[PDB]
RNA sequence: CGCUGGGGAGGAGGCACUCUGGGGGGACCGCCGGCGAUAAGCCGGAGGAAGGAGCGGGCGACGGUAGGUCAGUAUGCCCCGAAACCCCCGGGCUACACGCGCGCUACAAUGGGCGGGACAAUGGGAUCCGACCCCGAAAGGGGAAGGGAAUCCCCUAAACCCGCCCUCAGUUCGGAUCGCGGGCUGCAACUCGCCCGCGUGAAGCUGGAAUCCCUAGUACCCGCGUGUCAUCAUCGCGCGGCGAAUACGU
């Protein structure tokens, strides 16, 4: 019924499938020629990765809002194979996250607090709870102990 | 080959050059010699009441 | 009524609340039935399976955990839940069952780390550099 | 319908493989640049090569010829700001080796530290040679 | 991909991992009966306890023992199968998650193939891999002999489990075969007395040497 | 109006002295107080090497300076402020006062 | 928000739970059967958050080692005193046929990659930490709240779980070495600095004789502050997360 009652990966898939019917969310010019982080070597192996990215950003804003573009940069980082040198954690880049948040605002799913992160609007809060109610109505057929929630 | 049970009764002491062996007294409870307590070396942690499997029933061991 | 309770484990504290209800158990906003992984899920569910059906079917439980890894959190939560169940039911039968099964359910663990010493400080107090001769 | 050895410019590749890895066999073309080429060409990089029509082969080679005109970004290219033309450009196979050689030779001609090191066969990027670099 | 009905499992009774019974099992070896723990439980995880107490190895479940013997990194400073198996970063050391999953898939394959209970199968395997005899070096008058000495029921188990896990680690080194499948093969062979079992091989080798030195 | 006093020192006895003094001066008069409130202790650690040369195994020397802190709010009544500023504080204690 | 019962954010207002830091209790072979000697103590067993100097540390004697330090300060004799004193401006300690010590990275599946889900602690911060917003593909650039340390920042750590591709191959292992390009710190980056993007793709397929570290929240494995610091950590001192195997001896 609510976001906190279903698994995140499933929810993100079921939300990214719908993010495409929304037209204000489109990949930019440089999406195919770009790597998702200094901490990476090869490019994403999917053609529709932008929408998964923006769904994840939506849901992280929901959960941990108000949140700005450094905590998400940290959550989208990892350890870099540096060769003969040993491994260290490194942060991602700050154009993908920013363009995603701008497009979400254009669609009206998030708003910026003046000086404190960024948050969800009521319709942005409706979208996810709808999708989660659907996914839960589905899972309750396989996990018959999910009804009480 | 199927051995013969033997119940431990008394720990005598530790033997061996390194100290990983233990001389012990055992009584038989299944075979041609049920009774006939004997002395036998034993490798590993052991405690009284335990029960061991013996392949040879006549190979009584040395004292210490 | 309401009963509050606590539970500890290495660099981890859990606070639990219990009352009358339907049978729901949330650990930090997400239900137990979908906790991951399974090795951390069985740890939390053990007392709810031991207690039984007619006892848990009529209680709603809530837990908030903070600090120290998924295993620490799960154990702290199991401890809190068991203490709260006993405080709420008042059954020495349940107490003895839990203590037979595992006594740390109600008598928590008391082990923290040991500080390190100056030969290989990162590795630990008793790991040391390799000598040469 | 299926082939076992396709022939992109000069070089031959393994049709039993995916295209992004089969194109990795042309010196000057990695996995990332291969992915970019295939995306600007309109081809799934997960299809087993061999199902590659001369249509697609010709398109890929014309791409490789002039990448910055088809929109390959100038930064994602082998040789930006060439010495005597500007003209951020790309080089594969037979052209590449000659560029390396000509660069090192012009370093040698002006009697520079890097060219002298290239001659003697020693390191060039500031490493320490007392305990390692043993033949 | 696992189905959801297995990715999200919820036990309804007190059975090992919530799936397999432990009361129908049996043991006919009296020397080991009191050292094989078959208590009805769900999660076989003891967080290090029962280790500093000398005989704490008798209150732990054989399944947890096998799991902690599975948490291996090949063999160092000695050799098994004719090679050093040194990994150093790719090993499941301090990963009971992965060890649990391995033993789970193993018992799955065993139940699928044998049509019996994997714990009963494991008990018979441990029996048929339990050595009753070994060697040692005793001294009198200042010379070194080589004698045959009986082994205790607490060390028999240790060697059996160690050898099973070694055979598993061996059948999987740089081959298409997996750790779980190799462990299942090892257990089946040890139970059915097939020389393909590192464990049965080692047992017969030990007893042979000892009978010789007798 | 309220006044907030912060106290820091390497000695617990001076802190207890000042606390007792202001607590009693505020009690004998009619003023609702606050505290004493303990804040966490600040530890300055320094690990150095003993030998002045290189030779010899490495034996390290760990020095520590602990600093204890206290906080109070006193409500800054008519005479309370002027009778509290008239305190005889040792010179091993750092006392500051802020009006809110 | 569904099936109407459940679920979150402010704010008042409270300290109950958590936590912080002051004082105090509690465990002593004390009770219970042996052995020894009727003593000293050891061993069962009981009871007990914890048992047998509870656990981890600090302080380390009379003296020796002609052990190391005059290149940390202090200090006697000789020596330079217009130099061997005191400043600047450029080079070197980074030079390389080789022999050794300590480590890092690997030689695969007990895994590589891409995409998504998670959970810490210790410590530090003035021309210092910098949230939040905006440019740039990335490295990085321009504004700037708050903070003089339970108030703000550095800080959503990694190993781990899920789904797809690779399926025992010098490879989607490995990642040195070289080329073209873009930037920071600094009075000055060739000699001789760190970082980024695209290409190139070297030995290595588990290791002889020998040898080292470790007894419980310990070792193995995973990453994190800090010390040095105008920049630069494969190092030192510490921090936590996951977590065993064997012996209770000679």
């Amino acid at each position: 019924a609510t976001v906190y009652d279903v698994p995140g990966d499933l929810l993100v898939e079921r939300v990214a499938k719908a993010l495409k019917e929304v037209p204000e969310i489109k990949p930019p010019e440089w999406a195919p020629f770009v790597k998702t982080g200094r901490h990476k070597e090869r490019l994403p192996e999917q053609e529709d990765w932008w929408y998964y990215r923006v769904a994840s950003v939506f849901r992280k804003v929901y959960i941990d809002g108000p949140v700005g573009i450094e905590r998400l940069r940290t959550w989208y980082g990892g350890r870099k194979n540096r060769g003969h040198a040993p491994e260290h954690f490194y942060k991602a880049g700050g154009s993908i996250i920013r363009k995603a948040l701008q497009q979400l605002e254009a669609a009206g799913f998030v708003q910026k607090v003046p000086g404190e992160g960024r948050i969800v609007t009521p319709k942005g809060q409706s979208f996810l709870d709808k999708i989660a109610t659907e996914l839960k109505k589905e899972l309750e057929e396989q996990i018959p102990e999910l009804k009480k929630y | 080959d199927e051995g013969y049970p033997a119940e431990v009764i008394e720990i005598v002491g530790r033997t061996g050059v390194t100290g990983g062996v233990t001389q012990v007294k055992v009584r038989i409870l299944e075979g041609r010699d049920k009774g006939r307590v004997i002395r036998r070396n034993v490798k590993g942690p052991v405690r009284v009441g335990d029960i061991v499997i013996l392949r040879e029933t006549e190979r009584e061991a040395r004292e210490i | 009524r309401v009963i509050q309770t606590a539970g500890k484990r290495k660099t981890a504290v859990a606070r639990a609340t219990i009352r009358e209800g339907k049978g729901r158990v949330r650990i930090n906003h997400k239900p137990v039935e979908i906790i991951e992984p399974e090795i951390a899920r069985f740890t939390i569910m053990e007392p709810l399976i031991l207690a039984g059906e007619e006892i848990v079917s009529r209680v709603d439980i809530d837990v908030k955990v903070e600090g120290g890894g998924f295993m620490g959190q799960a154990e702290a939560a199991r401890v809190a839940i068991a203490r709260a169940l006993v405080e709420w039911t008042n059954d020495m039968n349940l107490k003895e069952k839990f203590m037979k099964y595992d006594r740390t359910m109600l008598v928590g663990d008391s082990r923290r780390t040991e500080p390190h010493k100056p030969n290989r400080s990162t590795k630990g107090p008793r790991a040391k550099r390799q000598k040469s001769y | 319908n299926f082939r076992h050895i396709v022939r992109v410019a000069g070089v031959d590749i393994d049709g039993h493989k995916q295209v992004r890895w089969a194109l990795t066999g042309i010196k000057g073309i990695g996995i990332n640049f291969a992915t970019m080429v295939l995306r600007v060409a309109g081809i799934d990089p997960f299809m087993k090569a061999g199902y590659l029509t001369d249509e697609q082969v010709k398109k890929i080679e014309e791409i490789l010829a002039d990448p910055v005109a088809h929109g390959i970004p100038a930064w994602a290219v082998n040789r930006p700001k060439d010495y005597e033309t500007g003209k951020d450009m790309h080089l594969i196979t037979a052209k590449l080796v000659m560029a390396w050689r000509e660069d090192v030779n012009r370093l040698r001609r002006i009697r520079a530290y890097r060219g002298i090191r290239h001659e003697l066969g020693l390191p060039v990027r500031g490493q320490r040679t007392r305990s390692n670099f043993r033949h | 991909a696992k189905p959801l009905t297995e990715r999200f499992f919820i036990p309804k009774e007190v059975k090992v991992m919530g799936r397999w019974s432990v009361e129908d099992v049996t043991v006919e070896d009296p020397s080991l009966k009191p050292y094989i723990n078959l208590d009805a439980r769900i999660l076989p995880h003891s967080h290090g306890r029962y280790a500093k107490k000398p005989f704490g190895k008798a209150n732990v479940h054989i399944v947890e023992r096998l799991i902690n013997k599975v948490m291996r990194s090949g063999a160092s400073h000695y050799k098994a199968g004719g090679h050093f198996m040194r990994r150093e970063h790719r090993s499941i050391m301090s990963k009971k998650m992965k060890a649990y999953e391995v033993v789970k898939e193993a018992f799955m394959i065993i139940e699928r193939r044998t049509k019996q209970n994997p714990i009963q199968v494991l008990v018979k395997a441990i029996e048929n891999s339990a050595p009753r005899e070994d060697t040692t070096t005793i001294a009198f008058g200042g010379i070194r002999y080589h004698m045959s000495v009986d082994v205790s029921p607490l060390r028999r188990l240790d060697i059996a489990l160690k050898n099973i896990a070694l055979g598993a680690s061996i059948k999987c080194y740089r081959n298409k075969t997996t750790y779980a499948q190799a462990l299942a093969e090892e257990i089946i062979a040890a139970a059915n007395k097939d020389p393909k079992s590192f464990a049965y091989s080692k047992k017969e080798e030990i007893e042979r040497i000892a009978q010789s030195s007798r | 109006q309220k006044a907030r006093i912060k106290l820091a020192s390497t000695n617990i006895k001076a802190l207890n002295e000042v606390t007792d003094q202001i607590k009693q001066i505020a009690e004998r008069t009619g003023v609702r107080m606050s505290g004493p409130i303990p804040l966490p202790t600040k530890r300055i650690r320094i690990t150095t090497r003993k030998s002045p040369d290189g030779e010899g195994s490495a034996t390290f020397d760990r020095f520590e300076l602990r600093v204890h802190k206290r906080l109070v709010d006193i409500e800054a009544d008519e005479r309370a402020m002027r009778q509290i500023m008239r305190i005889r504080v040792p010179e091993d204690v750092t006392i500051e006062i802020e009006l809110i």
